[PDB]
Formats: structure tokens, C-alpha cells, sequence
């Protein structure tokens, strides 16, 4: 066995063609991310949530 | 601590949740707080719970 899978048929780990060791595999951060604006009329701040 | 009475305590024993009530990630999936296989499996393809 050459390559691990997960439920979506991607894959969650790999063998090493060289040093033959078993490295995991995860995806590097990611998310939504929201503006709280108090309205323009009001003020041009906003927050930031990510 | 949970300031519940003791009907709600068993009513919030008794539903699971099914471990859906989860929202962040890092960290290993929480220190393993979040079902990884579920929770974390889904929100690696941009599926999150608010």
C-alpha cells in the first residue's frame, strides 16, 4: 500500500518513496470569515470575525 | 454549576447530540473535544457549524 484515503477519496496519508515512513496528510487552516459594521451612517470602523 | 434543574439535567443527557455541536478545528480537532472522524472529515471540504 502506497496511499491512504478517506471518506471524500482524498487522501489522509502517504508513504514516503525514499525513506519509506508514513507521513499524515491535513489541510492548512481555513475559514469564513464576517464584517461587524455599525452602519456607514454611523462610523467607517468594522470588526473582524474570523 | 450548570444552574439547570434536574429535568433539564436529564433531558440534556438523554440527546446526543450526535457530536455535530462543534465549531473549531486546530489544535488536533480540539485535543480530540470535537469527533474528529465526523466533525472533522466534514469541515475539511468548507462544512462548518455556527
Amino acid at each position: 500500500q502506497q496511499f491512504g484515503r478517506d471518506i471524500a477519496d482524498t487522501t489522509d496519508a502517504v508513504r514516503d518513496p525514499q525513506t519509506l515512513e508514513i507521513l499524515d496528510i491535513t489541510p492548512c487552516s481555513f475559514g469564513g470569515v464576517s464584517v461587524i459594521t455599525p452602519g456607514t451612517n454611523t462610523s467607517n470602523q468594522v470588526a473582524v470575525l474570523y | 454549576p450548570s444552574k439547570r434543574s434536574p429535568i433539564e439535567d436529564l433531558l440534556f443527557n438523554k440527546v446526543t447530540l450526535a457530536d455535530a455541536g462543534f465549531i473549531k478545528q486546530y489544535g488536533d480537532c480540539l485535543g480530540d473535544i470535537a469527533a474528529r472522524d465526523l466533525i472533522c472529515a466534514q469541515k475539511f471540504n468548507g462544512l462548518t457549524v455556527l
